[PDB]
């Protein structure tokens, strides 16, 4: 995610929660003051399949944090048979941020994923420090944290039907997109259910 | 000022899947103390010979049943100094896991990392690998586990295994015998009976030492308690 | 004493099956062949006496020395293989100097005796270095702790001493120190007493004539290790000849 | 002394080659066997564990095949002890290259880099060379599906089906006989893998406890490395019964 | 015992034997026997007593390191048993490690922890032959803060465990069985008795006996947790009582 | 004055060299800042039995110069020849260490006066913290430089053969100006004489000013 | 985010704080635990920037575990003191962690307060953050000489109520943490007096601002 | 709009590239032609643009490392990955406030998958893309490129479009250069086109 | 920055000090020690700021720890004060802290040494120091006579500490005074909870 500012990056994520699925809604454009480089590019990625981590700002830092997270992830992934939990990842991604001294991590991670092989929802955001946070309420994250959060707290229930959440999240990107200066260029919705990741590419320029 | 002496390989491959000098280390653990470990399937219990056969033993904390952390305990057979370093190293490793994960080190992982130093000492000149074998317990994944790490650095996975005097004979008796679905109290009773079969001589409560791992956490049983279990069973 | 030249000394990290390395036993044997160097602790200082070998009338004070000042208040009298004794003086000189930088006071000998004895044992341990081949005494006068005399063997034992001698006859000289009471003496009377013992103990089989050189760290040198003052030297010299006769 | 011995570790012998390097190959012979086979849409590793015991708890389900990365897999042929150190070096290299590269790690690239460490010890440092030959399976775009073989001698090899560990000469021919160049698909290949393991072991009878089977199959957008649970391998052990008939026919 | 067979280059190296023996360690036991020092240690509830013989070659001595009683920390105290050269080097190493503990821990160290740090360090010696293990033996005595008086013994190797009462020196086994009878007979633990029982045992095993000046007793009493040397006077108080005791 | 980065100061050190002897006068008043923390302090150190040191400038920077000095004498004794230093070598070796110490942010204008005769060579040296070191007739640096040195030098230029007596009355007079002008002391001095055979210095004794600056 | 206070009955520590964990000055979580357990009987109240408090506490958490397990003797506050001391001095300032360490040590009960710099001093009640004063004012009323465990609980709930009102980042639950020789209570809820909750009404717009056109399902 | 000016447009069967030749000291071009287009291979081209001096140092270190992959395998390395790989190394250098940031343009052909082109910012962002330009030049062309052609547009129209673009820099931009190099890439190789 | 003082008897010392350890404008703790664990036999008199004292206090514990065992149990005063000089040497003007060290070594008699925040170490009669001893400088000096006797030292020393907390705007309630012998370090608390005041102005 981010909670730092870049005028070389900047992107916006709002996530809201179901009860056996969690949704992450994401822009898919990239900006850089007077610069674009893609119509569509990925931000949240799997690294053990049907879990996601996003990294936002410019594209190198996105890719960097995610691979690095996998570096921490893989030892637990090998040692045990069962694939790692959501709880283990929440601390791990935080440990990655924590590795740096005084000038912390270049992106400021928000994690969304179902607990492996079981249907337990998780949403968390983190700060760029090592400050431990447990969250499972709702999370919105970006530079303008308050703006992703007010709408993402508003839309759900802690038991809607999956579809109702997906239509909510599509709209969630649109009212957000009017709220930012121009930052857009395609909208991606990710619903994480049990073993399947629903990906949707919304219409626009 | 400076030290040299011995820095060429001391270890030569034998066609057996192991080197000569490590094979000899496994005899060392056999002449070591009797230690038995059985996974009860609702916790793991590990029992060790308290004595070093002077039969003046006055334990209150000087044990060979040691909690590393919240849910990991170690009992060993073989060498004393070689063991103390593994205990000091284990806490640092458990905590290394505790910092990143906010849970301490699984059984499998702790084994991989301890095993790498034990091999290090083999290949290198001017060092010798440990003379210690570990019975490592833990509660991870929602299941109790028990691993055996040998003085070589090789690992053999066991639900029940025995070390010390008559270890070889100990493994076959366990392989046939091993039990699961055991109540906590029963766990102790089975563990003591298996210890009777490995260990010779007198058992009272300053001759054998027992520690249990379960859901509440690893702790080390008081000398009064061990005695009550010992009496109970045939 | 045990040692054989074949086996268990063919590396300087090989431990002997008797519990004491052959090499340390060899290091003591060299001390036993050398000349007698004595240092007796007084109530008001320490008085050293070491015999300085003269093989030619070309020699000055610099040739065949055995009095070093490890500090400039602490002295070192050595006996045995001179080559290792002077090298251990150089490392020791450094070790004292670093101590003075940090600590900032006349060093207490009791601390030196432990650190040096452990260093002498370290060289028995290690392959890249072999044991020291001398036994030496460290002697000081300070106000921080008074007169102090310690001797370290090449084994790497430190023991405390009232008065010790090391030579060709270590036991005869120490009984002779026992007879006299230094309790009755002040530093002035001690200089006489060291001087005789060196002449009698030492057996010529390698000397031809020696010069006795003695050093004070006492009352008339003020807690710094200086060579003996002239008055004291002459009082000491007469008695040594008189004791022969 | 130390000057009156021989072991000819860094010193060349009359042979023109070191004793320590040649001896390591003998230790590998009487230890559990690892094979990697090529399929059209994946690659797989099948290995015999170093445990000949009748009772395993499965504390670590990697006791031969360890999955390093989400792009790679390895096997161990030799002593488990030297493997432990090597396994830890591999989790770092495999992920480091990936941070930079953003492309599934090339099977060749990995082995040559590793082989360099294996040879470094024998030549200098006064350490013996690891008693373990590691069988790497991976996928990169510019060679395709790969299998590479690692030695203690610093020898590497580009293979399509090879086996190292116990009774290797028999094993490579047996993989060639059943499986030609590019012939067999991923599922049918997993069966073939167990069939050679049943025949060649340090100690007979092939069971779920004695075997661990790993798949590299490219899924929808990601290359997925999984070690199969005991339950899945069992379905392959019956498949391996079917396979014996099939090779012959 | 065994002298081992080589298959490596085991003969002058500490690496394995078929007994499991380490050559340098076994040689470390013979270092004990060189010194001539034997110690008998007794645990109580009033105190922990260590009593050991003081070496006299001549009567010109200062007692500051002739002494085999050492302060390894102000509360907990110890003796080195065996060859005096190996003892001084070990005491030296330990004190730098002890001071390190002071920087880390910040206070008076438990007897269990003190023996454990020395044990890890001596693991470095035991595995090497680069530097031979120090063939001294340490019995730490002191009052662990909640548990009470403790007597623990480390070997040259570093093997440590708790005991009702322990012994070290020229022969561990013979001294222990003599001590075992003293332990069975379990006396009322007060100051005079625990010191006296220790003193009687060391004298019976030698069958030479001694005067109080000839031994050095070091106690850690509940009275003052400081590690204290009795000196000539205080030991003498026990000796005269002991004569009247049967 | 003239003293960047000082806290505890020795104010003024007289050093004037006559034929085979030096008289140095330094106050006992040793201000820790403006406050006179110690009313009596001997700022005379024993390098050796054959050498002497007297120092002016910050007193903390002097104890540093003392530890460095101290080891050099040790080195010479250290050989076993049992030599006593030469005034030029010890003072000079330290002048180099003052070139290195400038670069890090601690400042030194530390000023010591060495008179020795040892081995067979007679030195009068002055060594600084900026590393102005030289042989001299008379020198003083730091706060000494701002007020007494020029009157001392003015007399020294046509009469280069001033004696310890003419200098004595002048030392007493100049220190009277220090009690009044400087804020680091109110009088009281130690008189130290270095010779080339023994280091001599009677203890700090009070002195008191004379008033006549309220007449006009 | 973290404002911590402690009180002394005449024993060891009941440490109190109001819960809430923040991502900067925006709430990440309404109220989840921020008075922390180290391994099993040492607890730390925190103030200032919460962050330095957590990582220093975690290394120390490693080192006390080494001493407890061999001794079977209480977790050593002095040990934990020294490690923090050591880290903060080298730089002369490196992060700000204002920590209320508290455990009953093997011998005496020992309570530490570590500020941003180094310290080596030993008080017995400290209240931390810039609101140390708000926490101290409840204790100075309620506690004259001597107090009991229950009574100490009542001051502690009150110190936690004050910080909630003083800074809105701390909010909701009053967490009370009993730290002793061998009893260490962590129970979230000790007083519900407020709570951060979800709405009872619902409005959200479905498909009148939503835009979709493609779907696929990857693993 | 970042630093110095470069532009490249791949039509995914052609690549159009032009770069400035100008390592300028003071107010004169000390030489007319100056290399900013570097050939690692004949089928990989790196066009580095930013600082005159910084571009060269960065390229040479990576270039011996690129060769090392070629030395071992004795087949092509993954070129798309190698241009990303240098970028990951520049992400580690980015935390430091030192400028070593390079606006790069990768043209490469890979064997198995096909052609790859990757865009690199001075903020460091990897994109496969229809056309991207670095610095001011990104600013100049990106807006016409949706309108006036396609991402499959003809070599002739591309070249006319490019010629006009380079004349617009002289005409409008405060950074004109009267030597620009133009190179045209077909589906596999470099052709050197007429300088303008 | 609370006052530190040590006044000379002639065989043991008496120190006296005021309490408040401060977290800037606000006083953080006034229930603290002014003679915490510096060794196990040695005392230093501390005040100033918590950090300035602490770095020095620990290094001296670690060096002192080596000194005491090798020498035989008591360390030297002069050795101990030099270790503190080193910390101050780096942080010359950075730390205003100055530590008042008072002991009985086996060097001889009673010695009171002043280790400065510059790097200076000196043995003297009695000095009282702090950053606030340019404030109670008169008050110590009147009490301080040639050979100020022990019974006298209890009233004089406590009073100087009392004068400090009342006047101090870096002082605070309760003077905690420390008397040091070769037996260990002993602290006493003279209350100021109960009303004690250095008499008001008009």
């Amino acid at each position: 995610m981010s909670v730092m500012s870049y005028n070389g990056g900047a992107v916006m994520a709002m996530k809201g929660k179901n009860c056996v699925a969690i949704a992450a809604d994401r822009r898919f454009g990239i900006q850089a003051q007077m610069v674009t480089t893609d119509f569509q590019k990925i931000f949240p990625m799997g690294d053990r399949l049907y879990i996601g981590l996003a990294g936002l700002a410019t594209d190198v830092q996105t890719v960097a944090q995610r691979l690095k997270f996998r570096l921490n992830l893989y030892e637990l992934k090998e040692g045990r048979q069962i694939k790692p939990y959501t709880l283990m990842s929440m601390v791990a991604n935080l440990l990655y941020e924590k590795r740096f001294g005084p000038y912390y991590t270049e992106p400021v991670i928000a994690g969304l994923d179902p607990k492996t092989f079981k249907p337990f929802i998780c949403s968390l955001d983190l700060i760029g420090c090592p400050m431990v946070t447990d969250d499972f309420v709702v999370s919105g994250t970006c530079s303008e944290q308050m703006y992703g959060m007010c709408e993402s707290l508003w839309e759900p229930n802690m038991d809607p039907e999956h579809l109702f959440e997906t239509i909510s999240q599509a709209m969630l990107n649109a009212v957000d997109r009017d709220a930012v200066s121009g930052m857009g260029v395609i909208v991606h919705i990710i619903e994480k259910d049990k073993i399947t990741t629903r990906t949707l590419k919304a219409r626009m320029d | 000022m400076a030290e040299r002496g011995y820095s060429f390989s001391l270890t030569t491959f034998s066609p057996s899947g192991k080197l000569v000098q490590i094979e000899y280390a496994l005899a060392a653990v056999a002449g070591g103390a009797p230690s038995v470990g059985i996974k009860a399937a609702n916790g793991v219990v590990l029992a060790t010979e308290k004595k070093q056969k002077s039969i003046l033993y006055d334990e209150r904390s000087v044990h060979k049943v040691e909690p590393i952390t919240k849910h990991i305990g170690l009992v060993y057979s073989g060498m004393g100094p070689d063991y103390r370093v593994l205990v000091h190293r284990a806490r640092k490793l458990a905590q290394q896991y505790y910092l990143v994960y906010q849970e301490p080190i699984p059984t499998a992982q702790l084994v991989q990392r301890v095993a790498s130093v034990m091999q290090e000492y083999t290949q290198s000149g001017g060092v010798r690998p440990f003379g210690v074998s570990l019975l490592i317990c833990g509660w991870n994944e929602g299941r109790p586990y028990l691993f055996q790490s040998d003085p070589s650095g090789a690992y053999f996975a066991w639900k029940a295994t025995a070390m010390g005097k008559n270890y070889v004979n100990g493994k076959t008796f366990l392989e046939k015998r091993y039990n699961e679905d055991l109540e906590l109290e029963d766990a102790i009773h089975t563990a003591i009976l298996t210890l009777k079969e490995s260990f010779e001589g007198q058992m009272t409560e300053d001759n054998i030492e027992v520690g249990i791992c379960n859901e509440a956490g690893f702790r080390r049983l008081t000398p009064t308690e061990v005695r009550d279990y010992l009496a109970a069973i045939a | 004493m045990s040692s054989i030249g074949t086996g268990y000394d063919l590396s300087a990290s090989t431990f002997s099956p008797d519990g004491r390395v052959f090499q340390v036993e060899y290091a003591m044997k060299a001390v036993e062949n050398s000349s007698t160097a004595i240092g007796i602790r007084c109530k008001d200082g320490v008085v050293f006496g070491v015999e300085k070998l003269v093989l030619s009338k070309l020699y000055e004070e610099g040739s065949n020395k055995r009095l070093f000042n490890v500090d400039r208040h602490v002295g070192m009298a050595v006996a045995g293989l001179l080559a290792d004794a002077r090298s251990l003086a150089d490392i020791a000189r450094e070790e004292a100097s670093n101590f003075r930088s940090n600590f900032g006071y006349n060093i207490p000998l009791k601390h030196l005796a432990d650190r040096v004895a452990m260093y002498v044992h370290a060289y028995t341990l290690y392959s890249a270095v072999r044991p020291f081949g001398c036994s030496f005494m460290l002697g000081s006068y300070s106000v921080n702790d008074g007169a102090q005399l310690y001797m370290i063997d090449p084994s790497g034992v430190s023991y405390g001493y009232w008065g010790c001698a090391i030579g060709k006859a270590r036991q005869a000289a120490k009984t002779e120190i026992e007879k006299l009471q230094m309790k009755e003496m002040t530093c002035r009377d001690v200089v006489k007493e060291v001087a005789k013992i060196i002449y009698i103990v030492h057996d010529e089989v390698k000397d031809k004539a020696f010069e006795l050189e003695l050093s004070w760290v006492g009352e008339l040198t003020k807690g710094r290790h200086e060579i003996v003052p002239k008055d004291v030297r002459e009082e000491a010299e007469k008695y040594a000849k008189e004791s022969l006769k | 002394m130390s000057r009156r011995y021989d072991s000819r570790t860094t010193i060349f012998s009359p042979e023109g080659r070191l004793y320590q390097v040649e001896y390591a190959m003998e230790a590998i012979g009487h230890a559990g066997t690892c094979l990697g086979i090529l399929a059209n849409d994946g690659v797989l590793l099948a290995a015999e564990r170093r445990n000949i015991h009748k009772l395993l708890d499965e504390v670590f389900f990697s006791e031969k095949i360890y999955k390093l990365n989400e792009d790679m897999a390895c096997s161990v042929a030799g002593i488990t002890s030297d493997a432990n150190v090597l396994t830890n070096e591999l989790r770092l290299i495999a992920q480091r290259y990936l941070l930079q590269y953003q492309e599934p790690i090339p099977c060749e690239q990995l082995v040559t880099a590793l082989c360099d460490i294996k040879q470094a010890y024998t030549q200098f440092g006064g350490k013996r060379p690891f008693g373990v030959s590691l069988l790497y399976i991976g996928w990169d775009k510019h060679y395709g599906f790969q299998l590479y073989q690692s030695d203690p001698s610093g020898n590497y090899g580009g293979w399509k089906a090879t086996c190292i560990g116990n009774n290797s000469a028999a094993a490579v021919s047996m993989l060639k006989q059943d499986y030609k160049e590019g012939e067999m698909t991923l599922k049918s290949a997993l069966a073939l893998a167990v069939k050679v393991l049943n025949k060649t072991m340090d100690v007979s009878k092939l069971s779920a406890e004695k075997v661990e089977i790993a798949t590299l199959t490219r899924e929808n957008g990601k290359t997925v490395i999984r070690v199969l649970k005991q339950k899945e391998v069992e379905q392959l052990i019956k498949k391996h019964e079917e396979e014996e008939a099939k090779a012959e026919r | 015992m065994s002298r081992g067979s080589s298959a490596g280059f085991d003969r002058h190296i500490t690496i394995f034997s078929p007994e499991g023996r380490l050559y340098q360690v076994e040689y470390a036991f013979k270092a004990i026997n060189q010194g001539g020092l034997t110690s008998v240690a007794v645990r109580g509830k009033d105190c922990a007593v260590i009593v050991t013989q003081k070496k006299v070659p001549d009567k010109l001595l200062d007692s500051s390191t002739v002494t085999h009683l050492f302060k390894i920390t102000e509360n907990i105290g110890c003796v080195m048993t065996g060859m005096t050269a190996d003892s001084r080097s070990q005491v030296q190493r330990a004190r730098y490690e002890a001071a390190n503990w002071k920087y880390k821990y910040g206070y008076e160290i438990p007897v269990d922890m003190l023996c454990k740090r020395i044990a890890d360090i001596s693991q470095v010696y035991t595995q090497n032959a680069e530097m031979r293990p120090l063939g001294c033996c340490m019995i730490l005595i002191g009052i662990d803060e909640e548990q009470g008086p403790q007597v623990y013994k480390c070997d040259p190797a570093g093997y440590y465990c708790g005991f009702k009462a322990t012994a070290a020196g020229v022969k561990q086994t013979e001294s222990t069985s003599f001590l075992e009878k003293k332990v069975k007979k379990k006396f009322d633990w007060t100051f005079e008795q625990t010191v006296e029982t220790a003193i009687t045992c060391l004298s019976t095993v030698l069958s030479i006996d001694f005067k109080p000046s000839e031994i050095e007793v070091g106690v850690v009493t509940v009275e003052n947790p400081k590690f204290r040397i009795l000196t000539e006077a205080e030991i003498d108080a026990h000796l005269v009582a002991l004569a009247e005791r049967d | 004055t003239q003293n960047p980065m000082v806290t505890g100061t020795s104010v003024l050190g007289v050093k004037f060299d006559c034929g085979v002897v030096i008289a140095a006068d330094m106050l006992g008043s040793y201000g820790s800042l403006a406050r006179f923390r110690n009313i009596s302090r001997i700022m005379r150190v024993n390098d050796s039995t054959m050498l002497g040191a007297s120092g002016d400038y910050a007193d903390f920077q002097y104890l540093k110069q003392v530890l460095g000095q101290m080891v050099i004498d040790e080195e010479l004794f250290g050989d076993g020849h049992s030599y006593s230093p030469r005034a030029i070598h010890s003072w000079l070796t330290r002048a180099m260490y003052s070139r290195r110490s400038k670069m890090n942010p601690l400042w030194n204008t530390k000023v010591i006066g060495g008179y020795a005769g040892g081995e067979s060579f007679l030195g009068y040296v002055d060594m600084l913290g900026v590393a102005y070191e030289a042989p001299s007739l008379a020198t003083g640096y730091g706060a000494y430089l701002a007020q007494p040195l020029l009157r001392e030098v003015l007399e020294k230029q046509p009469v280069l053969s001033q004696t310890e007596a003419r200098e004595l009355v002048e030392r007493c007079m100049r220190v009277l100006y220090y009690r009044d002008a400087r804020s680091y002391n109110r009088f009281q001095v130690a008189t130290v004489t270095e010779k080339g055979v023994e280091i001599e210095g009677p203890l700090s004794a009070q002195t008191n000013w004379d008033i006549a600056h309220m007449i006009s | 985010t973290t404002i911590a206070g402690v009180v002394y009955k005449d024993g060891i520590v009941l440490g109190a704080d109001t819960r809430a964990t923040e991502g900067m000055v925006v709430a990440d979580k309404n109220c989840s635990k921020i008075h922390f357990i180290s391994p099993n009987i040492y607890c730390c109240g925190a103030g200032t920037a919460a962050d330095t408090d957590m990582t220093t506490q975690l290394i120390s958490s490693n080192l006390e575990l080494h001493s407890l397990t061999t001794g079977r003797l209480p977790r050593v506050v002095t040990a934990n003191r020294m490690l923090k001391q050591m880290l903060f001095r080298y730089q002369g300032y490196i992060g700000a962690a204002l920590v209320l360490g508290g455990v009953d040590v093997t011998g005496p009960h020992l309570y530490s307060i570590y500020p941003h710099g180094s310290t080596d001093k030993l008080p017995y009640v400290t209240m931390g953050s810039g609101s140390l004063a708000a926490m101290a004012v409840f204790e100075d009323k309620f506690r004259p000489d001597m107090e009991e465990e229950e009574a100490k609980k009542l001051v502690s709930e009150a110190i936690a109520a004050g910080i909630f009102n003083d800074l809105g980042s701390g909010s909701n639950i009053d967490l009370c943490v009993i730290s002793k020789s061998k009893l260490d209570f962590l129970r979230p809820y000790s007083v519900p007096n407020k709570k951060g909750t979800r709405f009872g009404r619902y409005r959200c717009e479905k498909g009148t601002t939503a835009v979709l056109t493609e779907k696929v399902t990857p693993l | 709009m970042e630093y110095l000016i470069g532009i490249q447009g791949p039509d995914y069967v052609l690549v159009a590239s032009d770069r400035v030749a100008a390592s300028n000291i003071v107010q004169m071009k000390d030489d007319h032609d100056k290399m900013f287009k570097m050939s690692e291979k004949i089928l990989l081209l790196c066009v580095g643009e930013a600082g005159d001096t910084v571009q060269f140092a960065e390229y040479i270190q990576k270039n011996v490392q690129l060769y090392k992959m070629r030395n071992g395998y004795e087949l092509s390395p993954t070129a798309a990955a190698n241009f990303t790989r240098r970028n990951l190394a520049d992400c580690l250098r980015s935390r430091t406030p030192y400028h070593v940031n390079l606006l790069l343009a990768g043209y490469d052909e890979h064997e198995g998958p096909a052609l790859y082109y990757m865009d690199y910012l001075a903020a460091l962002a990897k994109a496969p893309f229809a056309a991207h330009g670095y610095g001011a030049f990104l600013t100049l062309s990106i807006l016409d490129r949706y309108y006036t052609p396609t991402i499959s547009r003809e070599r002739a129209v591309e070249l006319l479009r490019k010629c006009l673009e380079e004349l617009q820099k002289r005409f409008i931009l405060n950074l004109p250069t009267f030597s620009v190099r133009v190179i045209d890439k077909d589906g596999i190789h470099n052709l050197e086109n007429i300088t303008f | 920055t609370t006052i530190m003082a040590v006044q000379f008897d002639g065989g043991v010392v008496l120190g006296a000090d005021s309490r408040t350890t401060t977290g800037s404008y606000i006083a953080n703790r006034v229930t603290d020690k002014l003679t915490p664990i510096h060794d196990h036999i040695f005392c230093c008199r501390s005040g100033s700021a918590a950090d300035t004292q602490a770095v020095a206090d620990a290094v001296t514990y670690q060096l002192g720890f080596h000194s005491i065992e090798l020498n035989e149990p008591p360390l030297v005063h002069t050795a101990a004060s030099l270790f503190k000089e080193m910390c101050y040497r780096y942080r010359e003007d950075l730390m205003a802290g100055i530590i008042i060290a008072g002991w009985d070594p086996q060097e001889g008699g009673q010695v009171y040494s002043v280790p400065m925040g510059g790097m200076m170490v000196r043995q003297s009669f009695a000095i009282g120091g702090s950053g606030s001893s340019y404030i109670y400088g008169y008050v110590d000096a009147t009490y301080r006579e040639g050979m100020t006797k022990d019974e006298c030292l209890q009233f004089t020393a406590n009073a100087l500490a009392l004068a400090m907390e009342r006047d101090g705007s870096s002082g605070g309630v309760i003077r905690l005074a420390a008397i040091q012998q070769s037996g260990v370090e002993r602290q006493v608390l003279l209350g100021d909870q109960i009303p004690k005041v250095t008499i008001s102005t008009l």
